[PDB]
């Protein structure tokens, strides 16, 4: 489940980088995300069904196991995807346009980073190495390979582009780690309060079929506690603060997402610029409205 | 009382209690079966395993059963051991081996305590690869459906329905691994409280075919705190509904009232409410033409003829709410407001008021009832007017062995052993009747007799216990022997109890138990005395007050009164039918506000469509005059926007303020209740009842529906996929939605229903009190309208005459059917089979003297009406006397201590 | 002494009918009426026929003896027809020790444990040859690829 | 390209969703209303009916398609393998009503992405075709009047 789970976030986490460079690299200089982001879909559509929100993964695991033939797709995309991320690259590396427009743009440095709670490319770019991947491992992540790009002091539009770049070629080590190394065994947990339970098993024993019944009825029940799990998103560190008071739904759901911050700081950042500086700024910032506002 | 401790922390507890019972009512979870608060403790499914140490150096302790070992001082317990939670795990999974996979096809699956208990003990992966044993079902009624599959042997079944509800009919046969639970032979259950086996049962081997035909699971449910309608006993229930139909009715526990248990006429005989024949909109008759009207035009135009009326009556019932029947006497003026009850009816109720209101003698709570050592019951068939009167005064018999228990030092939860230490001893019961009685196989002696002739029996008892009492004359030696027994038990009797009743159809039996606990007053006894009424508001409107039925025809008949505004009341039950249509008929305007399709509305002018209790706010008295308040359950215009079904008080609210300012007023029902208690001082306590529509808990209105409910988008799509607007509640504190409160810990006392996370089934109730088995958190709604009198009422001197058999003339006895004598529950269809064939009853002498035998049609004339029934051969009914099923269609009530005359062979 | 006492062996056989003896010894002295197995006789059947009379003289009050008895029959049963599957001595053993004094209404199935729980202790390798079949109680349901527990 | 040339859509797709039948013919679907409480929308409402030998089925079932999001909660919720969400995307409407689906358009004449499952030859409970004792691992039932000790 932990490598399942890497996965399908990594072949997510390229969906993003990737269209958030070619809009960049569209609007600022002058890299098709479409047919690339296709292939990711096409994947994410065989083991999930959906394409945008596969809301497959599981309280315990995932909703279904990797649908046979999965590792074929995954080894065409990790054959097609290493040329294509070399074109997108060279762009911004030789495009003077970018670099020109780009360079020295919204620069801010590490206290401006942690003043305003900005967190990912932009942090690291300020040359703070803080990726919770490393950081605070989860999922089993401590079990790959892989480099954290950082910056060298200043976060300017195009140093936050370019270690965007960067992690593309990390992420696509994590997924052929995934590929060669998956696990064999359970897809979900053996354990109690995983939802739903094991279907084969519900489908032909009472005692699952009993968990199963309340489970997706009234709901899990989850004892009274706090938890917290922060984890590096596409666009920075994302966390869920959850608080059970016993029952089968949350007390209180706490979603801190990066963009949010990453918006309250352009005031200071844009400062003294001109509108064609903020539009350039926008567009480094990876950020989404739905992610601010939630 | 006692200092425990669980898993290291400390608890202060009753060592009286049982540590399963303690533990639960400390909030800790400990899963377990064959234990009832009710039924005590057997030690069957050792379900409730818990580590116990000897001291707090224990380090190896013993597994022992909560529910069996007493909550002593210093007693170290763990629950969360490893080996506890493993055996309570495999206890489970013992059950689950042969177990059916019907989860998805059973009516308890989201209500199940097994359902709980399996998720609570983790227990998800079967290891079991061997074969599932199978029984085949039986067939116990039209009530209660079978599934042995479902079962798990906790022997809560037997327990309730032989050891508690003295049932004869369920058992358990077999043995080892192949134990079946149910009747001797296929056919329906005899209990009158077999449908409480679906709550008891902790699985669905009985669950309830009423609700099986149109069933949904209980997240789809929206509940409502309501008070059943059927008998003047008041128990408080939760109705739930889906898709706009009464689906089932629950019991809703009132540790004062119901407790845990209802009787089969409240939970079985409501679909009245479903029926389609309803009123549900206002209808005017144009000569042959019926014209459906809306709310507005409907007052606009009555209030117009009602203008131009000279005199306008009001015909209430004791089926209406304390709210609604105000509401007609406010129309049409206290002055020409008149119960719709018979005189003699009337009188009865009031004087069985005067007695519980101004007699100094305590009027117990249902369940107080149970700690009384001795019961007379004169001329009262409780068992077929208020069961669970009758369910109390069983567990009230059973004190005896309790009381020998006791002295041998045995926990009050040991049942098993109270039961052994008991045998056949039991508390002294006496019962009177025409004939015989459900009570008798407990009862030391039942007089059947004539309703005079059991009355003359009370004075009598009262004079041997007073002789300042009036003394009776004709007391034959034989009947003299027999009184002194009773006098003896009622003088040792430390906390006697005398029930009596207005169902008898005699002012003397009422009377007569009157002087006899006036008597054990003055003996310096806690003498008891109880008065069952017959309909939900009988006592309310006795409060109230207003002329009788007779009195309201006259006016009508004289001419005087041109308008009548008949209330929830059919009349035929209390009148003559010929006199009533009659009556009905010379009236200018004829307006009937009724929530079911009954004969005068055929010849009304106008009929208002009135809600019933699932679709009306209100509240009714019960016959120990506990004012409780019913909700509104759900909304009729819902899915049918085109119903116009309104409250009563609301509709002649309305029609008052179109009458008198030509606008409508629809009033909120606080503000109706303020007018009453300003109105009536009696009917002041009626405020406290319940929480005004204000109260909040934290901000947040009441919860109707359970967090989970389904089909917000869906259920209406139908008719219209865009989704209609919550229906809003401005009368109560209840939200019609889920967006509310139904917190077990909320500071409230009325509980729609019992949900807690992790206890799904009705066992969810013992997380909604202070003690389980004990009373609500926050205290049991309800209020008591009236205390104990300081003094008491003067001894009645109207010693009756004997019977006496008159030629030609056949003195009326009084027959009542748990299924039949209520008009409502009749109209319900599941009841048709349960109720009685029509009969007429004869003393087996008298039948030979009119030459007729079993099954014989006879022909007889009561109000110039020739009717023939079949024959039964009575053999306990005394000789003059004719028996008649009261409640039934065409045999009204009042028919009791009338006389039929040329009664012949029919044909 | 008697079908609820524990098995012993030949070198038991030195130990004095006594109730701290035998009691001692690892079993109880029950009737004092004995009974000889010899070689001939297997195990596994001779404790399925014990259980089988145990399990059936049940009453069918408390769910330890009720229902587990009669699943220890079936694994016993599987075991000598050689279609036992691994786990099957565990459950019996788990059978034994949750069967025991205190957690049964009686003592019927606290004794009914006895005899099995020795044979268990000293012929083991018997109860181990009926294990011949890999663990199973699910079918394939096609569509719905199983959760592969390792 | 579309719709010229079809899109293919993997077998797990999440589309239209469909109520499909047993092996026998017989639907599927028992009416637990399992898939309607995991439902995150509300957008399924069903009735439960029974036929006279007791099997139960959805006297109505109606899934508003303009409030689904084709999540396929209820697909996992069933214990019966009958609502199955189907590779089909095109669901265009003129009318909103006209995406509210009845069982006339959701219950089809196969048994769809599972092919050989029946519930009932699970359950204890007795239907036409199977008495007590003839469903899997079930025994068949014995007296308690039986001489057998
Ligand atoms: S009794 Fe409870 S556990 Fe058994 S099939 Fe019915 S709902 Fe499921
Ligand atoms: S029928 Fe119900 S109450 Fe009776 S033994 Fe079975 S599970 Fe217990
Ligand atoms: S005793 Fe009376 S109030 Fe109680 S459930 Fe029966 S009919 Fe209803
Ligand atoms: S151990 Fe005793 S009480 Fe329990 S089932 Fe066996 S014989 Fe009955
Ligand atoms: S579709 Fe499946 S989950 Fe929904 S009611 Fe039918 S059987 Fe139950
Ligand atoms: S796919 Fe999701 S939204 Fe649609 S009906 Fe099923 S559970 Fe509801
Ligand atoms: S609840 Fe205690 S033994 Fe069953
Ligand atoms: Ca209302
Ligand atoms: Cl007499």
């Amino acid at each position: 489940v932990n490598v399942i789970r890497v996965m399908l976030s990594e072949l997510f986490r390229i969906n993003s980088h990737l269209l958030y460079i070619s809009t960049f690299i569209q609007d600022v200089g002058a890299f098709f995300a479409f047919t690339d982001r296709q292939k990711i879909y096409d994947l994410v559509e065989a083991i999930t069904g959906f394409r945008m929100h596969p809301a497959w993964f599981r309280i315990g695991g995932v909703a279904h196991d990797l649908p046979r033939g999965w590792d074929r797709l995954l080894r065409e995309f990790l054959d097609w995807m290493p040329k294509r991320l070399a074109s997108y690259e060279k762009a911004a590396l030789q495009n003077t346009i970018l670099k020109g427009r780009s360079q020295g743009v919204a620069a801010y440095g590490a206290k401006e980073a942690l003043e305003w709670g900005t967190t990912g490319a932009g942090l690291r770019a300020t040359g703070i190495d803080f990726d919770v991947r490393k950081a605070r491992p989860y999922s089993g992540y401590e079990n790959f390979d892989f480099e954290i790009p950082v910056g060298g002091g200043v976060s300017d539009c195009y140093t936050r582009v370019m270690l965007k770049v960067e992690e593309l070629r990390q992420s696509l080590r994590i997924l052929e780690q995934c590929l060669n190394n998956m696990p064999e065994g359970p897809f979900k947990a053996d354990h109690p309060l995983t939802t739903p339970p094991p279907k084969e098993r519900t489908l032909q024993h009472i005692e699952t079929l009993i968990t199963h019944f309340l489970q997706v009825s009234w709901g899990p029940v989850m004892p009274a506690n706090e938890s917290f799990q922060m984890i590096e998103a596409t666009k920075g560190i994302n966390s869920y603060y959850l608080t059970s008071d016993g029952s089968t739904m949350s007390y209180r759901t706490r979603v801190r997402t990066p963009s949010f911050a990453h918006l309250q700081q352009i005031p200071a950042a844009i400062r003294g610029s001109l509108v064609s500086d903020l539009i350039v700024y926008l567009g480094s910032i990876d950020f989404v409205m739905s992610d601010v506002d939630r | 009382m006692a200092t425990i401790h669980v898993d290291g922390k400390e608890y202060e507890v009753n060592g009286a209690d049982n540590l399963l019972e303690a533990c639960l009512s400390l909030g800790l979870d400990i899963p377990y079966f064959c234990w009832h608060p009710a039924l005590g403790s057997v030690g069957a499914c050792r379900q409730c395993a818990v580590k116990q140490y000897q001291n707090a150096e224990d380090t190896r302790g013993r597994l022992v059963m909560s529910c069996m070992t007493p909550a002593s001082d210093g007693t170290f317990i763990s629950i969360d051991d490893e080996e506890a939670k493993q055996f309570r795990e495999s206890v489970v999974e013992w059950l689950m081996t042969n177990h059916p996979h019907d989860c998805p096809v059973c009516e308890e699956g989201g209500n199940c305590h097994l359902q709980d208990m399996t998720v609570m003990t983790g227990h998800s992966f079967r290891r079991y690869r061997f074969t599932k044993r199978t029984h085949r079902n039986q067939d116990l009624g039209p009530f209660i459906s079978h599934e042995m599959n479902r079962c798990i042997a906790c022997y809560r079944c037997v327990r309730y329905y032989k050891d508690y509800a003295d049932g004869t009919d369920l058992g358990v046969y077999g043995a080892h691994d192949n134990v079946y639970f149910g009747r001797p032979e296929d056919g329906t259950l005899e209990s009158e409280f077999s449908g409480n086996l679906v709550e008891i049962c902790p699985t669905g081997v009985f669950t309830d075919k009423t609700h099986s035909e149109r069933y949904n699971r209980k997240w789809d449910m929206q509940f409502a705190p309501s008070i059943c309608q059927q008998c003047s006993i008041g128990c408080n229930i939760s109705p739930g509904e889906r898709y706009g139909e009464l689906r089932r009715i629950e019991n809703r526990y009132n540790g004062t009232v119901n407790h845990y248990f209802l009787c089969d006429r409240g939970r079985f005989g409501y679909g009245y409410v479903n029926l389609k024949d309803r009123p549900r909109q206002p209808v005017q008759r144009r000569g042959d033409d019926f014209i459906t009207l809306n709310a507005e035009q409907a007052m606009q135009g009555a209030a117009d003829i009602l203008r131009q009326s000279k005199k306008v009556i009001g015909i209430g019932s004791p089926r209406a709410s304390v709210e609604s029947n105000f509401a007609l006497r406010e129309l049409v003026g206290e002055e020409n407001f008149y119960t719709g009850i018979a005189h003699g009816e009337q009188e009865r109720l009031q004087l069985a008021l005067k007695v519980l209101r101004e007699g100094g003698i305590y009027t117990p709570a249902l369940r107080e009832i149970e700690s009384y050592d001795a019961v007379l019951v004169l001329g009262e068939d409780v068992t077929q007017t208020g069961a669970r009167v009758a369910l109390a005064v069983r567990q009230a018999v059973k004190g005896k062995a309790r009381e020998m228990a006791a002295a041998q030092k045995v926990a009050d939860w040991q049942i098993a052993a109270i039961l052994n230490i008991g045998q056949r001893a039991k508390h002294p019961l006496f019962v009177t009747n025409v004939d015989d009685t459900r009570l008798d196989d407990i009862a030391a002696w039942t007089y059947r007799a004539p309703v005079e002739d059991q009355a003359r029996l009370g004075f009598a008892i009262a004079h041997a216990l007073d002789n300042s009492a009036p003394a009776v004359d004709g007391i034959e030696p034989e009947l003299q022997s027999k009184i002194d027994v009773i006098v003896q038990a009622l003088a040792g009797a430390k906390k006697p109890l005398i029930i009596s009743g207005t169902n008898a159809g005699s002012l003397e039996v009422i009377q007569a138990a009157a002087n006899v606990a006036k008597a054990l007053k003055g003996r310096g006894a806690d003498v008891g005395i109880t008065m069952i009424a017959r309909s939900v508001n009988s006592m309310g409107l006795g409060i109230m007050g207003g002329g009788s039925l007779e009195e309201a025809l006259t006016e009508l008949e004289t001419g005087r009164a041109d308008a009548v505004v008949v209330l929830e009341n059919d009349l035929h039950r209390h009148a003559s039918a010929i006199r009533v249509n009659a009556a009905l008929a010379k009236a200018p305007l004829v307006m009937v506000v009724d929530h079911q399709r009954t004969a005068i509305m055929e010849n009304a002018h106008l009929v208002l469509s009135a809600a019933s209790f699932a679709e009306s706010d209100g509240t009714v008295i019960n016959n120990e005059g506990r004012a409780q308040r019913f909700f509104q359950v759900y909304d009729p215009a819902y899915y049918d926007s085109k119903t116009v079904m309104l409250e009563s008080w609301r509709w002649l609210h309305s029609l008052h303020s179109t009458l008198l300012s030509r606008e409508v007023d629809w009033t909120q029902l606080d503000h109706v209740i303020d007018a009453v208690v300003a109105k009536i001082p009696e009917l002041a306590g009626i405020k406290d009842a319940a929480p005004d529509a204000t109260f909040r808990i934290r901000g947040q209105k009441l919860a109707r529906e359970p967090h989970r409910y389904s089909g917000r988008t869906a259920m209406r799509a139908n008719i219209s996929v865009h989704e209609p607007r919550q229906p809003q509640d401005i009368d109560t504190m209840f939200t019609f939605s889920m967006e509310g409160n139904n917190q077990p810990t909320a500071h409230r006392s009325q509980v729609p229903f019992a949900w807690a996370p992790g206890w799904n089934s009705p066992q969810a109730w013992n997380k909604f009190q202070d003690e389980v088995g004990g009373k609500l958190r926050f205290g049991d709604p309800g209020v008591r309208l009236f205390e104990t009198s300081e003094n008491g009422l003067d001894y009645f001197t109207s010693v009756p005459a004997r019977f006496q058999p008159q030629d030609g003339k056949w003195r009326i006895a009084p027959y009542y059917h748990l299924f039949g004598s209520d008009e409502l529950s009749q109209r319900a269809p599941v009841f048709q089979s349960r109720m009685p064939q029509p009969y007429i009853k004869l003393n087996p002498a008298d039948a030979a003297k009119l030459g007729v035998n079993a099954g014989t049609r006879v022909s007889f004339s009561y109000d110039g009406n020739t009717v023939t029934l079949p024959v039964e051969i009575a053999e306990g009914l005394t000789a003059g006397q004719v028996g008649l099923p009261m409640g039934m269609s065409g045999i009204a009530p009042v028919l009791a201590g009338a006389h039929l005359e040329d009664l012949k062979e029919a044909q | 002494g008697g079908a609820g006492t524990d098995f012993l062996t030949e070198a038991h056989l030195d130990l004095p009918m006594e109730f701290e003896s035998i009691g001692k010894a690892g079993s109880r002295l029950g009737t004092a009426l004995a009974m000889a197995v010899d070689h001939e006789i297997n195990m596994v059947s001779l404790v399925r026929n014990l259980e089988e009379f145990f399990a059936r003289e049940s009453c069918g009050w408390c769910t330890p003896c009720r229902d587990g008895l009669p699943w220890s029959v079936k694994i016993l049963r599987a075991l000598e027809r050689g279609e036992g599957q691994p786990g099957d001595i565990e459950t019996l053993e788990q059978l034994c020790r949750f069967l025991g004094p205190g957690k049964t209404f009686c003592a019927h199935a606290p004794g009914a444990v006895e005899p099995l729980q020795s044979a268990i202790k000293y012929f083991r390798e018997e109860f181990e040859a009926g294990i011949k079949q890999p663990f199973s109680n699910t079918h394939l349901i096609n569509g719905i690829q199983p959760n592969l527990l390792k | 390209m579309y719709p010229e040339e079809p899109v293919y859509l993997p077998p797990r797709y999440r589309g239209r969703i469909v109520l499909t039948r047993d092996p026998d013919g017989e639907e599927r679907c028992v009416a637990c209303n399992l898939c309607a409480v995991a439902c995150p929308v509300g957008c399924i409402s069903l009735q439960k009916a029974e036929t006279k030998d007791g099997r139960w089925y959805p006297e109505f079932f109606r899934i508003n398609f303009s409030r689904c999001i084709f999540c396929g909660l209820c697909e996992e919720a069933c214990p019966t393998t009958a609502i199955q969400l189907t590779p089909d995307f095109e669901m265009g409407e003129y009318k909103r009503q006209d995406l509210v689906y009845e069982k006339e358009d959701l219950l089809i004449s196969g048994p769809g992405k599972y092919p050989e499952y029946n519930f009932y030859r699970m359950a204890g409970m007795a239907i036409d075709g199977k008495d007590k004792g003839e469903a899997e691992n079930e025994a068949k039932p014995i007296d308690v009047k039986s001489l057998l000790p």
